[PDB]
């Protein structure tokens, strides 16, 4: 049933620009850093992991966090309170069975009360003016996958793995739109696993080329090479599991020929 | 909240109600749907989270308009455009005289527009029924109650099964297909189209198995020929009685040849072959459509 694919790809393309957070909001945060943020998403990764949440829920949560921190300065002692509410809202939006509020208080080993979670929820909904249906790298990757002849279990999993790695480092990834990170991750996934490159069919669909993705490829390829040495390791651990065909175990190309 | 003058209760939300009210300063008549919060519970209901975010994303003449969200710590008020009545009620008020094809055609046409819009924006309504459709004195009809709605992805992944009112629920949900999409909203519309004509629910079962059988006895028990994949579905049973397909002119006799063609396409078993709202808009059945007016 592919009668709406293009109307949707176009609509998400419009929204990803309207939902995108401020590229250099961190520089303006007086108390928090990218490093602290990295620790936050890394933690949300294992939290989504402990509760069996959708990867789509992880990406939403990060989108909400970055958008909230785009207009609100937060003290280092509250960053986790924001990330918890953002995760709860993502689950209430995306999950069939969202873990209840107590689970979310518990995972903070009572760093906050149920009251604080609920109020932060209210606050975040306001700051985001209830605009929660944001496009994500996951929504684009899932679409780029239909252009694979034939489907390739490993390519998909590697693409998702790379896409997730980008959630962790605001620098440099906050300067790319989700649809673009998705293209870079799919190409790099594809190339690594099969030797193939960004499909002819996707240039037509997206209008992106290796040339337009190159700036992002370069970065993602680097993150990929340095992945084993990164301070945050919950995504790699995660992608070692059979559920993702242990792709995080695959060896990244020395170069991309570009 | 100060500038509102409540006029009269109108319906019932599950965490509130819906009141007719009139903006004191602008004179605008509105519909207020209050949602109960109260801290120390579970926070804002996920059904409201979805309803509000998705609805804000749906600006169209055939989708009720959400004018504002009055957010308070104790409760949450949704301000909507006002409409005089809903389709069930109106159908009853006509129960003795019938709904004129012009109106039936116009309403279906509009409804297909609102849905094509929802689907064009990756939104599944998932609870289309005559009570959730509103009509005003101008010939307008609109989708309301986006409480069971959800944003979907391309391709779709497994979503909630406990979905769609039984009478308007599609076979792929009743049979447990692990993936269902936009076609389920079309099924609902075909049932409503049928319902507007004859005046009585097309498949009024009272249990899932009874709902299926009532479906099988009209369109025939499905097989691998008609719908590749049935015999393999989760809730399919080889013991199912094999009923023969009932020729379509008997399902909704008052229907012209175009109506039959359109309805038959909206009730296709195989969800990959059942017509989309977009395509349906071009169907010959609408060549003479107009925006008549209700009968109130
Ligand atoms: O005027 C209206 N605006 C809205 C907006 C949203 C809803 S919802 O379906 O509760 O979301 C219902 C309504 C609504 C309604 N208006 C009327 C008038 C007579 C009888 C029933 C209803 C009704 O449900």
């Amino acid at each position: 049933v592919p009668d709406y694919h293009e109307d949707i790809h176009t609509y998400l393309r419009e929204m990803e620009v309207k939902c995108k957070p401020k590229v250099g909001y961190m520089k303006k945060q007086p108390d928090i850093t990218n490093s602290m943020r990295a620790i936050l998403v890394d933690w949300l990764v294992e939290v989504g992991e402990e509760y069996k949440l959708q990867n789509e829920t992880l990406h939403l949560a990060v989108n909400y966090i970055d958008r909230f921190l785009s207009s609100m300065s937060v003290l280092r002692g509250k960053l986790q309170l924001v990330g918890t509410a953002a995760m709860l809202l993502a689950s209430k939006f995306e999950e069939i069975y969202p873990p209840e509020v107590a689970e979310f208080v518990y995972i903070t080993d009572d760093t906050y009360t149920k009251k604080q979670v609920l109020r932060m929820e209210h606050l975040v909904l306001k700051v985001l003016t209830f605009d929660l249906a944001a496009p994500t790298v996951n929504q684009f990757l899932t679409q780029y996958f239909l252009h694979q002849q034939p489907a390739n279990c490993k390519v998909e999993s590697l693409a998702m793995f790379l896409g997730e790695l980008s959630l962790i480092d605001a620098d440099p990834y906050l300067k790319y739109l989700p649809s673009v990170i998705a293209g870079a991750a799919f190409h790099l996934a594809l190339y690594t696993v099969t030797g193939q490159s960004w499909p002819e069919s996707l240039i037509r669909k997206t209008g992106y080329t290796l040339e337009s993705l190159k700036p992002c490829l370069m970065d993602l390829h680097q993150t990929y090479l340095k992945a084993p040495q990164h301070a945050q390791q919950s995504i790699r651990e995660k992608y070692k599991n059979s559920k993702y065909h242990g792709v995080s175990l695959l060896n990244p190309p020395e170069t991309l020929n570009l | 909240m100060e500038n509102f003058q409540k006029v009269e209760k109108i319906g019932e939300g599950t965490y509130g109600v819906v009141y007719k009210a009139r903006n004191k300063l602008t004179g605008e008549v509105v519909a207020l749907k209050k949602i109960r919060l109260d801290t120390e519970t579970e926070g804002v209901p996920s059904t409201a989270i979805r309803e509000i975010s998705l609805l804000k994303e749906l600006n169209h003449p055939n989708i009720v308009k959400l004018l504002d969200v009055i957010h308070t710590e104790n409760k949450l008020y949704l301000v909507f455009e006002f409409l005089h009545q809903d389709l069930k009620k109106f159908m009853d008020a006509s129960a003795l005289t019938g709904i004129p094809l012009p109106l039936i055609k116009s309403y279906l046409f509009q409804l297909l527009q609102g849905l094509a819009f929802c689907h064009s924006h990756r939104v599944l309504h998932r609870d289309l029924k005559p009570q959730n459709l509103l009509i005003n004195t101008e010939g307008a009809i609109k989708l309301a109650d986006f409480g069971l709605a959800r944003a979907f992805g391309v391709p779709v992944r497994t979503y909630t099964h406990e979905v769609v009112t039984l009478w308007y629920r599609a076979p792929e949900i009743l049979l447990g297909c692990k993936y269902y999409s936009t076609a389920v909203d079309i099924w609902s519309l075909g049932c409503i189209f049928a319902e507007m004509v004859t005046r009585r629910a097309l498949f009024p079962g009272d249990s899932e198995i009874d709902q299926l059988f009532r479906i099988f006895r009209t369109l025939g028990t499905p097989d691998e020929v008609v719908w590749p994949g049935v015999t393999s579905m989760p809730d399919y049973k080889p013991s199912f009685p094999k009923w023969a397909r009932q020729d379509f002119s008997k399902v909704v006799p008052p229907l012209d040849e175009d109506g039959r063609s359109l309805l038959s396409q909206m009730l296709h078993y195989d969800p990959n072959k059942r017509i989309s709202a977009k395509a349906a808009l071009a169907h010959p059945f609408f060549q003479d459509v107009t925006k008549p007016v209700p009968h109130l």
